[PDB]
């Protein structure tokens, strides 16, 4: 049971207690996946459009 | 500002929406001249959502009237709130549809398509945000159903990313005006079942049998089955037209109700439903008993040969929502068994301040059971019984459409009581 | 002194971040119109509460804050709310419709045609930090924009803000206090392209929020405000270190140091009291050991869950009010002799303390009573598993029917990115359980 | 109308509190997968406490206590005596035993032989016993280089602890037994001991002088009913229950039941079970559990009562079927779900 880096200030204080010791994607490729999901999107309202045309 | 777009076409269609209207008219203070004469602010809240603000603060619907012969959108003009609607928002013709699905979906239907999406167009480009729209119709006949679901085809062609519902009366031999019935339904459904997010299913028999025997009324009309429609419409759309902690449009809605494209047809129910013992309080057991009770539901389809896929519960009035919560709790922690398993949380519920008029409270219904299948085989089996025979064909046949699509709408049927069979088990 | 820039995203986290400020406006002495009293350098000054707030030659306290919703109905409450004053437009973002609970919507279908816009407001505020720390960010794991749209910002603020932190509030999904049923899916698409971009995450359960409500304030049924009020509360005193004078969790990258060994288990457990009903006659002001033996209860944790059957990586105690070290130190001895607090054998089995003697702030008329002490123990268990385990079991119950996937190809997603997020969470799960059990 | 599920169809015992469920016409089974229920009769291994208690509306039970392991597993048992102060090392109704893990893999190993070369220099009694709990698999030896060497021929946890060379023999027969005690406890923690017990007994008289034949000294039901030659001769299926065991008592020993093991046996179900109270207590949880267990214990010469082990999920006796499954829904269940004696348990109090 001890008491190490007793830190004191006007607004309060803090310590810590030990009781026991132990034992990205790129801005390229964002786009990519964005851009890529739009096609995706435009296909399939494309042959949603082509099955109205029929 | 998430406004919707209304859309009544036919016979049944103009007359189920022209009271549908009175009904919400009547609710958000609005007068037969346009005029506003509530009391509460949550009136005008969203008032904006079916109704257009013109100049001296007058409100006027934001619907269009179709219909292929001037009869039935003559008695609305010269109705109750007739006034009310725009002058020009009326496109008729007056040829007819004879109760012709082929009429009113390719021959006269068509003249007359491309005029009433004009003034659709004229409505949508108004809105701040179009939700999407609403259509009322039957099924049974010639204009609402063969010209309905043109317009739905051609309305998903304009705008693709709007929400397309629809409450759609089906023909029952018990309250039939015409023998080819069957085959108009049949004809539409398919369409539903392609180009619309949502449909109200609303049987003609169910309505019959409710107010024969649950209302005790003698000999029903067809007025007796709209008021029903009417105040069940005013309960399905409460959530979009009254405030809360709700914030739900059309689209989100329809997230949490459809987990399959293609079997987005509901079951309504609407409670309570009393004969003139009449000024009863209702308890909020008695509005969920009656609620869940097939004798409450429009689809004449006994919920307890399938199963629910979504089920969505509005309550109206001043109640107390934590009762609300323990009864439908109660409700499903005693009839699991007729809840699929495998959607956690598929009963939701919503409390609203206003109830509706002259009702202290009340609840309304909107079920996406896999019952609604034995809807389908009534309908595919009136089909059949017919054309195995070629009976009545010949009304067709002369407007331009071959045997073959007449196989195809049978085929395309049965499929969908295929597919509502497999998540039944 | 360094800033921080909190952001706000979806419905949940807009009302959350109106109630935080509200508290924090309350602490820090600050009016409704932006003006400080006790702030003697007018237009200027790097005090502690600057790190949240900067100041204008008028003297105003402008908060560092980010709200972005895709429909405005929501945002529009704080442009006329009582503390519209402290906002100015450029820092109140809103679409015209919303994602309606699809993630895929969110994430591609809208937030793409927006998000070029959020970074540049956000660039606008960072122009203003003379040393920026990082983000907080405030959405819910069920709304289709605070799910969506928020893993889209976390995948962007690590392209324009590399070496920066950012740290998470998460509402987790509660049925009793939703109306949708595909915040599962959300939940873990947005888990999953969200975990290598938060550096720390601070679950916050709604059911639990909700039956402590229900059970300590007497309320039948919560209302969104009622919870965000508590939520604020737990939020002011997770974030009140990086406000005020101190020497513990001093900056956002103390909260990794201190909470946070193993990056993919970021996911600190909070819990907090004592909660006292205001319309209560009159409390017995409970003492330092009470409230700190209350932090080991499972009735007053953020996420409900069994820390005696998991294992702790690490733990914080942040006090506020009448406390000193001496009556600290008393109740942790007394309740490691009474409690199951088994730690990993990689980590020391201690405590860092803080201590705050300003006692927690009340919103006049709310539901909250004064209390003269109060505690708040940040504590990573292998137990916050559960709330996995629960989520995934969900997942895995609807999508082994495909149910409800259709409305998320159709905004664009491929089903592949389904497997592959649950895929994680089944790693996730792993790392958890090779942490905790023998 | 109360609902439950099955998800152990093995369960000799809960498959009867279905039974009587359904009986009552006022509790509705469910399928094994459905979460909106109100009482849970869960599987053995791997039951998923986490998602118990979520259900809006619903309170939920459950019959396992998590955490009970702890005291149901043969190596879990020995460093929870060794390691908890409310039991500590010198726990007197304890066999001495050690933790021993086999060489391919704390580890009890010099431990053990340092008691054992203590006991082999005091000329007393040396002959140890080692088990597992992955068994149906024991060997008695007194020679501490055969007890090694059999557990290094494993590959899970042994434990080694002290043989009761010293036994109390039934007369006429002069035959070996343990006795089982039920002890179930509720979602408040009362500690319920079921007032029928059972003596599983060995049909072979007891031979000191040759522990190769484990027929006289293994009490097991399975084992007496396979490899015994003298099964279901003195007494129906090697099972004397408390009246005849008590008659018995009376006229050779001139002593009753409950004066000489009955005393205590519940001092040791309570000190086991106080002991995890705040390890496995549900007072505060959002859902609840209860538990029925099966202590078996053993009895000197001197009638001193040990602890063997603890079932986690024991068999009851044909014979006491019906009256115990009754009296679980009784205490256990419909204390928590009421439906619309002369208690057949024997409440053990104790503090909280
Ligand atoms: N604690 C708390 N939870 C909220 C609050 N508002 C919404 N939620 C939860 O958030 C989840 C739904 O997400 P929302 O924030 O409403 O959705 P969104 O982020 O606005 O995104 P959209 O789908 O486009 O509306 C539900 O589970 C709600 O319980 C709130 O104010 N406080
Ligand atoms: N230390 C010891 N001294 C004397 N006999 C012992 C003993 N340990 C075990 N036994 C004998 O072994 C039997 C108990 O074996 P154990 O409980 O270890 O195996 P097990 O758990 O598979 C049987 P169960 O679970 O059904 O009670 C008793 O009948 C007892 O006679
Ligand atoms: N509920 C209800 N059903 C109607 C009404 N009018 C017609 N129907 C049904 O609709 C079908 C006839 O369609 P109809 O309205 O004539 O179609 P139209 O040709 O487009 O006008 C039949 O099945 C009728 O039972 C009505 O006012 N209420
Ligand atoms: C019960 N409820 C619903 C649910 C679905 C629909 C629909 N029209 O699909 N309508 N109302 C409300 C709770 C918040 C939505
Ligand atoms: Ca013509
Ligand atoms: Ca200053
Ligand atoms: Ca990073
Ligand atoms: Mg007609
Ligand atoms: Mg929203
Ligand atoms: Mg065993």
């Amino acid at each position: 049971m001890e008491v190490i880096e007793l830190n004191k200030c006007t607004s309060g204080q803090s310590f810590e207690v030990i009781l026991k010791p132990p034992s990205d994607p790129s801005l390229e490729e964002i786009q990519k996946k964005l851009e890529a999901a739009e096609e995706r999107r435009k296909y399939q309202e494309a042959e949603l459009l082509k099955h109205l045309a029929e | 500002m998430r406004e919707i777009v209304h859309i009544q076409a036919g016979q049944c269609g103009n007359q189920i929406g022209a009271k549908f209207w009175e009904v919400i008219s009547d609710e958000h203070g609005i007068d037969p001249t346009g005029s506003y004469h509530g009391d509460s602010d949550l009136q005008l809240e969203r008032i904006n959502v079916y109704y257009n603000e013109a100049t001296g603060n007058k409100y006027v619907p934001r619907a269009i009237l179709v219909d292929l012969e001037p009869g039935t959108m003559d008695s609305v003009r010269s109705g109750p709130f007739g006034q009310i609607f725009r002058p020009d928002n009326f496109v008729f013709g007056q040829s007819g549809a004879g109760n012709n699905w082929a009429k009113g979906h390719y021959t006269e239907g068509a003249e007359l398509v491309d005029s009433v999406l004009d003034v659709v167009r004229k409505e949508s480009e108004s809105c701040d945000c179009l939700q999407g729209f609403q259509l009322t119709h039957s099924l049974g006949g010639g204009t609402g159903s063969g010209m309905g679901t043109l317009l739905i085809s051609k309305i998903r062609e304009e705008y693709p990313d709007r929400i397309m519902n629809t409450f759609s009366v089906m023909p029952s031999p018990k309250v039939s005006d015409t023998v080819v019935e069957p085959y108009n339904a049949t004809l539409s459904v398919h369409q539903l079942v392609e180009n619309t997010d949502e449909t109200y299913c609303i049987d003609n028999e169910a309505l019959y049998d409710i107010c024969f025997r649950t209302l005790k009324l003698t000999t029903p009309t067809y007025g007796d089955l709209n008021h029903l429609v009417s105040a069940t419409m005013s309960g399905v759309t409460t959530c979009l037209r009254f405030p809360g902690q709700l914030n739900a449009d059309l689209r989100k809605l329809a997230v949490n109700m459809v987990p399959f494209p293609r079997l987005h047809f509901f079951m309504p129910g609407f409670a309570p439903l009393t004969s003139r013992q009449q000024y009863r309080a209702l308890t909020v057991p008695e509005l969920t008993q009656q609620m869940f009770d097939s004798k409450n539901m429009m689809a004449a389809c006994d919920p307890r040969h399938g199963r629910y896929l979504t089920v969505a519960a509005i309550f109206r009035g001043r109640m107390s929502m934590k009762e609300v919560d323990e009864q439908m709790l109660n409700v499903q922690n005693k009839n699991s068994s007729y809840f699929v398993e495998w959607i956690p949380n598929n009963v939701k519920t919503a409390v609203c301040d206003i109830p509706p008029r002259g009702l202290k409270m009340s609840a309304t219904f909107i079920g996406n059971s896999t019952a609604i299948q034995e809807l389908f085989k009534r309908i595919s089996e009136q089909f059949t019984a017919m054309f195995r025979r070629k009976a009545f064909l010949h009304w067709y046949t002369g407007e331009g459409m071959d045997e073959m699509e007449f196989t195809e709408a049978e085929s395309n049927m049965n499929d969908l009581v295929s597919e509502y069979q497999q998540y039944q088990d | 002194m360094r800033e921080c820039i909190s952001i706000h995203v979806g419905q949940a986290g807009v009302q959350i971040g109106n109630a935080c400020w509200e508290l924090y406006c309350l602490e820090h002495g600050i009016q409704p119109d932006g003006q400080m009293p006790s702030d003697k350098t007018i237009g200027g000054g790097d005090d502690s509460f600057n790190t949240f707030f900067s100041e204008t030659g008028a003297g105003k306290h402008v908060p560092r804050a980010v709200f972005v919703d895709l429909e405005p109905t929501v945002i529009d409450e704080v442009r006329t709310g009582t503390y519209r004053q402290l906002f100015h437009p450029e820092q109140l973002i809103t679409g015209k419709e919303d994602a309606a609970n699809n993630y895929a919507r969110g994430h591609y279908t809208i937030g793409k045609e927006i998000i070029d816009l959020v970074l540049d407001r956000i660039r606008k505020l960072a122009d203003q930090c003379t040393g920026l720390q990082g983000f907080l960010v405030f959405h819910s794991f069920g709304g289709g924009t605070g799910s969506g749209f928020t893993s889209l910002l976390m995948e962007r603020l690590s392209v324009d803000y590399g070496k920066k932190s950012k740290l998470e509030f998460s509402i987790y999904p509660a049925p009793q206090v939703s109306t949708a049923v595909v915040e599962p899916y959300n939940s873990i698409l947005t888990t999953h392209t969200t975990l290598e971009h938060s550096d720390c995450a601070f679950m916050v359960d709604n059911e639990a929020i909700y039956d402590i409500c229900r059970r300590n304030l007497d309320i039948e049924r919560p209302t969104y405000t009622n919870l965000n009020r508590l939520i604020s509360q737990i939020v002011s005193s997770i974030t009140a270190s990086l406000r005020f004078d101190g020497a513990l969790n001093v900056d956002l990258t103390e909260f990794q140091t201190n909470l946070v060994p193993y990056p993919r288990i970021h996911f600190p457990l909070a819990t907090y009291a004592p909660v006292i009903s205001a319309e209560k006659a009159y409390h017995e002001q409970l003492s330092v050991a009470e409230i700190t033996n209350a932090c080991f209860e499972p009735a007053n944790q953020m996420v409900k869950c069994d820390p005696r059957h998991g294992k702790y990586m690490a733990c914080c105690l942040l006090y506020r009010g009448d406390v000193v070290p001496k009556d600290v130190n008393a109740a942790i001895a007394t309740i490691k002799t009474k409690r199951s607090i088994q730690f990993v054998d990689w980590c020391p089995t201690g405590f860092k303390v803080g201590i705050n003697y300003q006692p927690p702030t009340v919103v006049p008329g709310g539901d909250l009573a004064k209390v003269q002490r109060a505690v708040c123990m940040l504590s990573n268990t292998t137990a916050i598993a559960e709330a996995w385990a629960r989520l995934d079991h969900k997942f895995d119950l609807m999508y082994a029917k495909r149910a409800f996937v259709h409305w998320y190809v159709g905004e664009g997603m491929e089903e592949g990115e389904f497997s592959e997020a649950r895929e994680d969470m089944a790693a996730l799960e792993k790392d958890y359980e090779e942490v905790g059990v023998d | 109308m109360y609902t439950f599920v099955v998800r152990d169809e093995n369960s000799s015992v809960y498959a009867e509190v279905s039974r009587l469920l359904l009986a009552t016409g006022q509790w509705k089974r469910l399928r094994k997968d459905n979460p909106r229920f109100n009482l849970m009769l869960g599987e053995r291994n791997r039951l998923p406490f986490g998602r118990l208690g979520h259900e809006p509306g619903l309170v939920q039970l459950v019959n396992y206590y998590r955490g009970a392991d702890k005291l149901c597993r043969k190596a879990s048992l020995v460093k929870l005596i060794k390691t908890s102060p409310e039991l500590s090392e010198s726990c007197t109704w304890f066999p001495e035993s050690y933790v021993i893990y086999p060489t391919n893999l704390t580890d009890e190993r010099e431990v053990f032989l340092a008691a054992y070369n203590r006991r082999r220099e005091g000329r007393e009694g040396n002959v140890w016993i080692a088990k597992s709990s992955a068994g149906a698999g024991i060997l008695i030896s007194s020679e501490a280089s055969e007890l090694l060497d059999f557990i290094d021929e494993q590959g899970q946890v042994h434990v080694i602890q002290k043989y009761l060379e010293k036994p109390l023999l039934l007369e006429p027969g002069h035959r070996k037994f343990d006795i089982r005690s039920w002890v179930l406890v509720d979602h408040l923690y009362n500690i319920y001991l079921y007032r029928e017990g059972v003596l599983r007994t060995s049909s072979e008289p007891y031979n000191s002088a040759n522990f190769q034949d484990k027929t006289c000294h293994l009490t097991n039901h399975c084992i007496q009913k396979e490899y015994s030659k003298n099964y279901g001769r003195y007494e129906e299926g090697n099972e004397m229950f408390f009246e005849e065991f008590n008659q018995y008592l009376m006229d050779a020993l001139n002593t009753t039941l409950e004066n000489s093991i009955l005393l205590q046996i519940k001092h040791i179900i309570r000190s086991c079970l106080m002991c995890i109270e705040p390890a496995i207590s549900t007072k505060h949880l959002h859902y609840q559990s209860f538990q029925l267990f099966g202590f078996d214990f053993m009895v000197d010469e001197e009638l001193k009562v040990w602890l063997i082990e603890v079932n986690g999920a024991p068999a009851c006796a044909q014979k006491l079927y019906a009256e115990l499954c009754q009296g679980i829904v009784d205490v256990a269940i419909s204390s928590v779900f009421p439906l619309a004696p002369t208690s057949i348990f024997i409440k053990l109090h104790h503090h909280h």
